[PDB]
């Protein structure tokens, strides 16, 4: 993976 | 309460920026991956996943594959893949931006 979320989004990972 | 990764894709919609709307779910939280015309999609500032803020009593997550300025090379087949230990899902649609 995510351009905006290098550490995932609330546990969702790329 | 553990349950399988799930996905849903909707028709691409223009909302100033372009958006392929999606929802995902699963416990534990899934891994996501996009395909564009069958190739793994590498997100950039011109095409990236954007989520809505999660609601407090929910595991479901909503968002867009967001294209701030699509061109002809963005036309094609988009697939979203979701997986967790209890299930694996895929959805695809065609999007035409031009």
């Amino acid at each position: 993976g995510f351009f905006l979320y290098p550490h995932g989004f609330y546990g969702i990972v790329c | 309460v553990s349950f399988p990764a799930s996905v849903q894709l909707h028709t691409a919609v223009e909302m100033h920026h372009w958006c392929i709307p999606f929802s995902v779910d699963g416990q534990p939280a899934p891994s996501l991956r996009w395909l564009f015309n069958g190739s793994v999609l590498n997100e950039t500032s011109f095409i990236f996943t954007e989520f809505l803020e999660p609601a407090a009593n929910e595991t479901v997550r909503h968002g867009c594959l967001r294209l701030n300025q699509p061109t002809h090379v963005n036309n094609g087949n988009y697939t979203l893949l979701a997986a967790n230990p209890f299930g694996q899902a895929s959805a695809s649609i065609m999007a035409a931006f031009m």
